RNA sequence: AAUUGGAUUCAACGCCGGGAACCUCACCGGGGGCGACGGCAGGAUGAAGGCCAGGCUGAAGGUCUUGCCGGACGCGCCGAGAGG
């Protein structure tokens, strides 16, 4: 066997949790021992911008959020038990990284 | 080559078209020479089989010596009445007031027929 | 364009080449013979007379 | 006469004149370098399709 | 680079292809682009009121659209798919592009407004607005505001619920800006 | 010390490296890193003037060159932006910029 | 020499400028240079492009004197483009 890390991030809240939940449900029952889906930070990205193209009078200034959230999953299964679980549909728009070590 | 004044033998309107078209396959299968300064070398060494010479070269520098020299090499010459009529014929769609077919390629049944018919009459 | 450029001389049944052939690269490339300084023809190289 | 090519050939190693956008084609006007080189004015028009959120 | 930048790279990728295809596929009747991104061949799903223009006049346009996709991206085998929009009259961006053609054509203002309003209210629009900022064929900067039913509310759960389609309908005397804001039942 | 340096002549024979310990931080840099392909055509026209092939009156847009000991003597034509303003170069000019001596504005009174 | 331009009471003056040493840049001085597509006359009897070397250029065969290659199509205007 081979301890795999699924490191899964997404740009929006609804898309990331459904995959994290589904990954912990399908893997649960087979030849997998699975450590729980741990939430790491939101590296919230602030873009802080000038609205007005005149830059004139008072110019009201847009605050921007890009929030990118990262769930992490350790798993003890084969490379074949890994693809079976990576079958899932996945939101657009959800990055799934795989490191493989023994 | 020639002038618009040199008429030593006849070139029919049926033998000049076949020599506009046996020089066009000559460039797209084998090799062709064109531009008169490179042709004035290919009839003289003995790399040309049949010369074809357009009737508009003047100033004379490559026009006074080549009607009496080409009867001494055992090569026939044939007339096109223009540079734009030998140019389109050369292979390309741009002038060529002289040409030298080095190697017939797929013009070979047509370049042995036109070179004995002009040599029969007068070179 | 620039006419006239008939600089190759004529023998009676042969041709000969007026200009010089390069000694840096092989034959096939003629020299703009200045008398002391040789230009190149294919590309454009500063060559001196050998 | 005759001359060799030109399409500009001077130094532009770095600065603002080095940059151009991928929407309004400018040097001095804004170039947001996060792998989204556009001016500030485009940025505002484009963002709701990007997925940025107005809310503070 | 990292997690953060790549997502933005992707989204920037959406815009460069959605900007060009709108402007071309005004003959078809542009309504969207469902873009499925893979390492095999970028799969773009072009949304049209009508698929018979997008294909082209004999395969030309679908191949043309396959060929400019290779230039922008580094996926050189991008597929083309045409999905219909299921209600183009519920889509505002279709109605904006559709209205723009009609004003390009020269048909009168309130007439060209009435029909439009009437075709989408028949379709199922809780409410609809068309605004037309422009010269209005004189030389004063006045907009004309065609109004029926509910409208966009307050805040932002305003703008998400409604549809909004914008189109510059070109003329040869000036310009006229075509705004069409639809409110679907919800 | 009259004449700047050890003596005008010994700094023509020390050129590369040994001058450096004497010079400012700024003059060192532009010699040591090097100067542009217009600074290479200006080493033919100081050399046509000291000896040999028919000398041109040396003209320059060089305002980033710092004066060396070999170039002392020539009358250098530095384009102010409109026209060429002459400078007879001295040994007291070793260690200053060439764009100092020619103007960057017309010199009048303010008002 | 040019001190690029616009903005002008609130609502022009840390403003367009979320980046002026060249670049930017639109101003000035000087050297050098492309004009589509059609019509018209020209063509390969060799380049429309390149190039030593001086003579000139702040530099660039850029320009002249000067000599020449690789392989083959483009001025001048006239409608009328691209560019600003």
């Amino acid at each position: 066997m081979q301890k795999a890390r699924i490191k899964i991030a997404s740009t929006n809240v609804r898309s990331l949790d459904e995959v994290a939940n589904q990954i912990k449900q399908i893997a649960e029952r087979t030849g997998v021992r699975m450590s729980g889906p741990i939430p790491l930070p939101t590296k919230r990205i602030r873009i802080t911008t000038r609205k007005s193209p005149d830059g004139e009078g008072s110019a009201t200034f847009d605050r921007w959020e890009l929030r990118v959230h990262k769930r992490l999953i350790d798993i003890e299964a084969d490379e074949r038990a890994m693809r079976q679980i990576m079958r899932i549909r996945v939101p657009e728009d959800v990055t799934i990284e795989i490191e493989l070590i023994s | 080559m020639a002038k618009p004044s040199y008429v030593k033998f006849e070139v029919p309107k049926e033998l000049a078209e076949k020599a506009l078209q046996a020089v066009e396959i000559a460039r797209d299968t084998g090799k062709i020479r064109k531009g008169t300064n490179e042709t004035t070398k290919a009839v003289e060494r003995g790399q040309a089989k049949l010369v074809i010479i357009a009737e508009d070269v003047d100033p004379e520098e490559i026009v006074a010596h080549l009607p009496p020299l080409c009867e001494e090499k055992e090569i026939p010459y044939i007339y096109v009445p223009s540079k734009k009529e030998l140019g389109a014929a050369a292979g390309i769609e741009v002038a060529a007031a002289s040409v030298a077919i080095i190697e017939p390629g797929k013009a070979r049944d047509l370049v042995e027929e036109i070179a004995m018919k002009v040599k029969e009459l007068m070179k | 364009m620039g006419q006239k450029w008939k600089l190759y001389e004529i023998k009676d049944g042969k041709v000969i080449r007026k200009n010089k052939f390069c000694p840096r690269c092989g034959p096939g490339v003629f020299m703009a013979d200045h008398g002391d300084r040789w230009a190149c023809g294919k590309c454009g190289y500063t060559e001196w007379k050998k | 006469m005759a001359k060799a090519d030109y399409n500009k050939r001077k130094p532009r190693k770095f600065g603002k004149g080095a940059r151009r956008c991928i929407r309004c084609g400018q040097y001095g006007p804004i170039i947001r370098i996060q792998g989204l080189m556009l001016c500030r004015h485009c940025f505002r028009e484009v963002a709701p399709k990007l997925g940025f959120r107005k809310y503070e | 680079m990292a997690i953060e930048r790549y997502f933005i790279r992707e989204a920037v990728r959406e815009m460069l292809i959605d900007e060009f295809l709108e402007k071309e596929l005004r003959r078809a009747g542009y309504g969207g682009l469902d873009i499925k991104k893979t390492p095999l061949g970028t799969k773009v799903i072009i949304f049209a009121a009508n698929p018979g223009y997008v294909i082209g006049r004999g395969g030309r346009r679908i191949r043309e659209l396959t060929r400019i996709l290779e230039k922008q991206f580094g996926l050189e085998n991008p597929q083309i798919e045409v999905e219909e929009i299921k209600n183009p009259y519920l889509n505002a961006k279709v109605q904006a592009v559709r209205l723009a053609q009609a004003l390009e054509r020269g048909i009168h203002f309130r007439r060209a407004a009435y029909a439009a309003l009437r075709a989408i209210m028949n379709n199922g629009a809780r409410g609809v607005e068309i605004r037309l900022s422009g010269k209005l064929t004189g030389e004063r900067a006045k907009s004309i505001r065609f109004y029926q039913g509910y409208l966009a509310k307050v805040g932002n759960p305003a703008e998400t619920l409604v549809s909004k389609g914008y189109a510059q309908a070109l003329l040869k005397l000036g310009v006229i800006g075509v705004k069409v804001a639809i409110m679907p039942p919800g | 010390f009259r004449y700047r340096g050890y003596t005008l002549e010994q700094l023509m024979n020390m050129s590369l490296e040994e001058l450096a310990r004497l010079f400012p931080a700024r003059q060192r840099r532009s010699l040591k890193r090097g100067l542009t392909p217009e600074q290479k055509k200006l080493l033919r026209k100081i050399r046509l003037a000291k000896k040999g092939k028919y000398k041109k009156p040396i003209r320059t847009h060089c305002r980033d060159m710092i004066i060396l000991p070999e170039m002392v003597g020539l009358t250098i034509y530095v384009h102010n932006g409109k026209e060429f303003v002459p400078v007879e170069i001295k040994p007291e000019m070793i260690g200053h910029y060439l764009g100092e001596f020619a103007p960057t504005r017309k010199k009048v009174e303010h008002g």
